[PDB]
C-alpha cells in the first residue's frame, strides 16, 4: 500500500526547509 | 461579483491601510532577554518562556546572527520580522516583542499550546475530509489576506501550522515570506511542497502558495504527501512529471479540486485565474463552508487539544536543550541594524 511505503520511508519526520 | 465579494474587497482595503502603516514604520527593541524566564525548547530554535512582569507564557524564536550570515539568510530574516510585526489576522501567530543582543535575534510570539498539526496528523494517520476542509478553509482565507498585501508565504506545511486552544490554526514561521509585486526567483521552501516552477528555476509568484495548498490538503486527507521519496531529487522528478495519483477513498469533489491546485500549467492553476481565490472558495468541495463563520471562529472545531494547564508542553516533542550564550562583543551589527 502507498501508506505502508510512506511509513517505511525516510521522510515521515519533520522536514527541513531547503 | 456580488455583494459578498464587495465586502471582502472593502475588508481587505482597510487591512492594507493598517498593514502599510506598520510596514513603513516597524516596531523595534520592545523587550530584553532578562524580561523572560526560559522554560523549554519547543522546536528547532523556539523556546517556551514566561514573561516576568505579566506571568504570560510566550514562544521565543532565537536566531544566532553568525549562523544566519553563513546560511545567506540575512535579508530573509529581516523580511520575516518586518512582515510579522505588521500583519494582523486570526490565523497568523501574533508577534508580541522583538529585540537583539550581541549574539542573537529574538522574536517573542503568542504561545500556541495545542501542538503542530504535523504531530496530530502523523499520530492519527489521516484526517477525514470534513476535518481537512475545516483546516484548509483557514489557509484559503489566510492566503487571501497575505496575497492582497503583496506577500508570498512560501513555506506551507503541517510542521508550520499550530492548533490553538479553540482548535483553530495559527500559521508560524515567516522565514521565507516576502513582499514583492513582480516575480521572484529564490530557490526556497520544503521539497515535498515546492511548485514545479520553483524546481525549474523560473520566475514565480503567489501561485506557488496555491500549489502548496494542494499538497497540504492531499497530505491531510491521505496521510502522506502526493509526491514522496527517500531523496529530494526523486521528489522533484515526481513533482515536475505532471501526474498525481489519489487514494481510492478521496471523494470526486476532492480529486477535482486537487487536480486544479496541483496544476503544472500556470494558466490553469486555481488561485491564479481571472477569478482569483474565488475559483477555490466556490468549488464544490467547499460548498458546506461558511467563510464568514470560519473567519469569526464560530464553527465547531474537529478537536480541542488536551490542556493540562498554563505552560504545559505535552503536545510538543522534547528537544535537547542548549545554552543561550551572549558574547561580550557585538556580532554582525551592520547586517542587522534595522531588526
Ligand atoms: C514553534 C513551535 C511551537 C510554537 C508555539 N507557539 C507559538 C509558536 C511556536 C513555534
Amino acid at each position: 500500500t502507498t501508506y505502508a511505503d510512506f511509513i517505511a520511508s525516510g521522510r515521515t519526520g519533520r522536514r527541513n526547509a531547503i | 461579483k456580488g455583494s459578498e465579494q464587495e465586502s471582502v474587497k472593502e475588508f481587505l482595503a482597510k487591512a492594507k491601510e493598517e498593514f502599510l502603516k506598520k510596514w513603513e514604520s516597524p516596531s523595534q527593541n520592545t523587550a530584553q532577554l532578562d524580561h523572560f524566564d526560559r522554560i523549554k525548547t519547543l522546536g528547532t530554535r523556539v523556546m517556551l518562556v514566561k514573561h516576568k512582569e505579566t506571568g504570560n507564557h510566550y514562544a521565543m524564536k532565537i536566531l544566532d546572527k553568525q549562523k544566519v550570515v553563513k546560511l545567506k539568510q540575512i535579508e530573509h530574516t529581516l523580511n520575516e520580522k518586518r512582515i510579522l510585526q505588521a500583519v494582523n489576522f486570526p490565523f497568523l501567530v501574533k508577534l508580541e516583542f522583538s529585540f537583539k543582543d550581541n549574539s542573537n535575534l529574538y522574536m517573542v510570539m503568542e504561545y500556541v499550546p495545542g501542538g503542530e498539526m504535523f504531530s496530530h496528523l502523523r499520530r492519527i494517520g489521516r484526517f477525514s475530509e470534513p476535518h481537512a476542509r475545516f483546516y484548509a478553509a483557514q489557509i484559503v482565507l489566510t492566503f487571501e489576506y497575505l496575497h492582497s498585501l503583496d506577500l508570498i508565504y512560501r513555506d506551507l506545511k503541517p510542521e508550520n501550522l499550530l492548533i490553538d486552544q479553540q482548535g483553530y490554526i495559527q500559521v508560524t514561521d515567516f522565514g521565507f515570506a516576502k513582499r514583492v509585486k513582480g516575480r521572484t526567483w529564490t530557490l526556497c521552501g520544503t521539497p515535498e511542497y515546492l511548485a514545479p516552477e520553483i524546481i525549474l528555476s523560473k520566475g514565480y509568484n503567489k501561485a506557488v502558495d496555491w500549489w502548496a495548498l494542494g499538497v497540504l490538503i492531499y497530505e491531510m486527507a491521505a496521510g502522506y504527501p502526493p509526491f514522496f521519496a527517500d531523496q529530494p531529487i526523486q521528489i522533484y522528478e515526481k513533482i515536475v512529471s505532471g501526474k498525481v495519483r489519489f487514494p481510492s477513498h478521496f471523494s470526486s469533489d476532492l480529486k477535482d479540486l486537487l487536480r486544479n491546485l496541483l496544476q503544472v500549467d500556470l494558466t490553469k492553476r486555481f488561485g491564479n485565474l481571472k477569478n482569483g481565490v474565488n475559483d477555490i472558495k466556490n468549488h464544490k468541495w467547499f460548498a458546506t463552508t461558511d467563510w464568514i463563520a470560519i473567519y469569526q471562529r464560530k464553527v465547531e472545531a474537529p478537536f480541542i487539544p488536551k490542556f493540562k494547564g498554563p505552560g504545559d508542553t505535552s503536545n510538543f516533542d522534547d528537544y535537547e536543550e542548549e545554552e543561550i550564550r551572549v558574547s561580550i562583543n557585538e556580532k554582525c551589527g551592520k547586517e542587522f541594524t534595522e531588526f
